């Protein structure tokens, strides 16, 4: 399953675990639109702070 | 001939047929939610009537 998530708000979390468990054992893509980040890109030597 | 109905006539009887649940039923664990009030009161839709 590709699933697109639009909300993320009233959802349990225990659905959320439940989604990501599926990533995790079904291969489930799970787009979140909702997010919003701001990245940053390491060099190999700095590392993930 | 059906037997007639033990309230229908007004002999007593002290021999009767009781319905009884095997075990208590209060016993278990009671019913729990997980309510998830909405992100923002703005956004909210009352409408729709």
């Amino acid at each position: 399953v590709h699933m697109t998530i639009n909300e993320r708000a009233g959802m349990s979390k225990l659905v959320a675990d439940n989604i990501i468990a599926s990533v995790i054992k079904s291969n489930w893509v799970v787009d979140i639109l909702d997010i919003e980040y701001t990245a940053e890109v390491m060099t190999p030597s700095e590392g993930y702070t | 001939q059906v037997g007639i109905p033990k309230l229908e006539v007004d002999h007593i009887s002290f021999s009767n047929v009781v319905s009884m649940m095997t075990a208590n039923i209060r016993t278990g664990d009671d019913m729990a939610v997980e309510r998830v009030n909405p992100d923002d009161v703005r956004a909210i839709n009352i409408r729709n009537a």
